[PDB]
């Protein structure tokens, strides 16, 4: 089977100009059609373009015709996004397709969809500075099924992964996606419903980690 | 450039039901190249169907991709519980190539009234200069519920964002989450701090509050 690994998650100041990798293996790659398709958060796929790395023929989408290039190296069986002129607008997960085939090899009657997509490559344009989160608690109100949680307020970038109770608690746990505030940082909430009964025996704490800032908190949240 | 149009917005079916996606073209679209792909919440689309038609290996047969010319159609003839994602349409019949918007299909139950909590800003971020009460929207459907902020009976705008959760993979519900960020100064101005939630399972808007420091 063919698989494509890009590069990893990057962050970049506005202005400036990223390149992606993504690497073939498996299969050929030579004559197969290689598409990019970025998806900004919580919006839908968008075409940036394609290259056939034997016949080097680029194409790109109109919007991006300026700003974008697009490349293959057969060498390595890589291809190459690079992205000039970054700005607030760019923020999206890049992916690498590839489309799919009947047969493996230089024949395989190629069929033009994008049958092979990567691990998908977060790239964040802010002018923001790599920010630990603060993690503050919701503590539960003092007047079953009572909520607390903690809210994980302010940090860069992207993303924060947030457990309860080392991870001994799932039942009734929500963490909302992150909003993106004013100032340029991120900011969520993980909340849970617990019995109102059981709120002065269990210890409820939530574990925060961001992986970006190399930051861990485990906030013990208790009532009032 | 070939637009596409996919129909409708949302999908509110049950499992088991048949689901039937639309996608319409600007133009026709040259020898029948259109290509239906799968997205999970999280994941890389998959592709499900190929040549408007024609289904690759590996994929269930219960998709099933039909129509030419301007007119697409994506069928699932059994929705399972697997299934319940975002569809997209792509045409790559031409040398620019263009994708839809997607079509969200969800778990349709039997309408829930929000579980609303509300949590004044902690006293750790008050000595950090800057205030948010938060208002939880815990496990309702259908999605469409409303939050209005109250501060001192008056409806606070411009501040305040929301977020969603996906669609949980057990009730099937949505859960909301406002923040209304105010500053210290600001914050302590005031005594009343109200949120008024509206939703279908509720006949009357609720409206959950507080007061500052009581
Ligand atoms: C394998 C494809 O591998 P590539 O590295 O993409 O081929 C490019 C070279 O020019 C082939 O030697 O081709 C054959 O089996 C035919």
């Amino acid at each position: 089977q063919v698989q494509l690994v890009q590069s990893g998650a990057e962050v970049k100041r506005p202005g400036s100009s990223v390149t992606v990798s993504c690497k073939a293996s498996g299969g050929s790659f030579s004559t197969y059609a290689l598409s990019w398709v970025r998806q900004a958060p919580g919006r839908g796929l968008e075409w940036m373009g394609g290259v056939i790395p034997l016949l080097t023929i680029t194409n790109y989408a109109p919007r991006f015709q300026g700003r974008i290039t697009i490349t293959a190296d057969r060498s390595t069986s890589t291809a190459y996004l690079e992205l000039n002129s970054l700005r607030p607008e760019d923020t999206a997960v890049y992916y690498c397709a590839r489309e799919g085939t009947t047969g493996w090899g230089w024949l395989g009657k190629p069929i033009g969809a994008f049958a092979h997509w990567g691990q998908g490559t977060l790239v964040t344009v802010s002018s923001a500075s790599t920010k630990g989160p603060s993690v503050f608690p919701l503590a539960p109100s003092s007047k079953g099924t009572a909520a607390l949680g903690c809210l994980v307020k302010d940090y860069f970038p992207e993303p924060v992964t947030v457990s309860w109770n080392s991870g001994a608690l799932t039942s009734g746990v929500h963490t909302f996606p992150a909003v993106l505030q004013s100032s340029g940082l991120y900011s969520l909430s993980s909340v849970v419903t617990v019995p109102s009964s059981s709120l002065g025996t269990q210890t409820y704490i939530c574990n925060v980690n961001h992986k970006p800032s190399n930051t861990k908190v485990d906030k013990k949240v208790e009532p009032k | 450039e070939i637009v596409l149009t996919q129909s409708p917005g949302t999908q509110s079916l049950s499992p088991g039901e048949r689901a039937t996606l639309s996608c319409r073209a600007s133009q026709s679209v040259g020898n029948n190249k259109l290509a239906w792909y799968q997205q999970r919440p999280g994941q890389a689309p998959r592709l499900l169907i190929y040549g408007a038609s024609s289904r690759p290996s590996g994929v269930a047969d219960r998709f099933s991709g039909s129509g030419s010319g301007t007119d697409f159609t994506l069928t699932i003839s059994r929705l399972e519980p697997e299934d319940f994602a975002v569809y997209y349409c792509q045409q790559y019949g031409q040398s620019l190539s263009t994708f839809g918007q997607g079509t969200k299909v969800e778990v349709k139950r039997t309408v829930a009234a929000p579980s609303v909590f509300i949590f004044p800003p902690s006293d750790e971020q008050l000595k950090s200069g800057t205030a948010s009460v938060v208002c939880l929207l815990n496990n309702f459907y259908p999605r469409e519920a409303k939050v209005q902020w109250k501060v001192d009976n008056a409806l606070q705008s411009g501040n305040s964002q929301e977020s969603v959760t996906e669609q949980d993979s057990k009730d099937s519900t949505y859960s909301l989450s406002s923040t209304l960020t105010l500053s210290k100064a600001d914050y302590e101005k005031h005594k009343v701090y109200a949120c008024e939630v509206t939703h279908q399972g509720l006949s009357s808007p609720v409206t959950k509050s507080f007061n500052r420091g009581e």
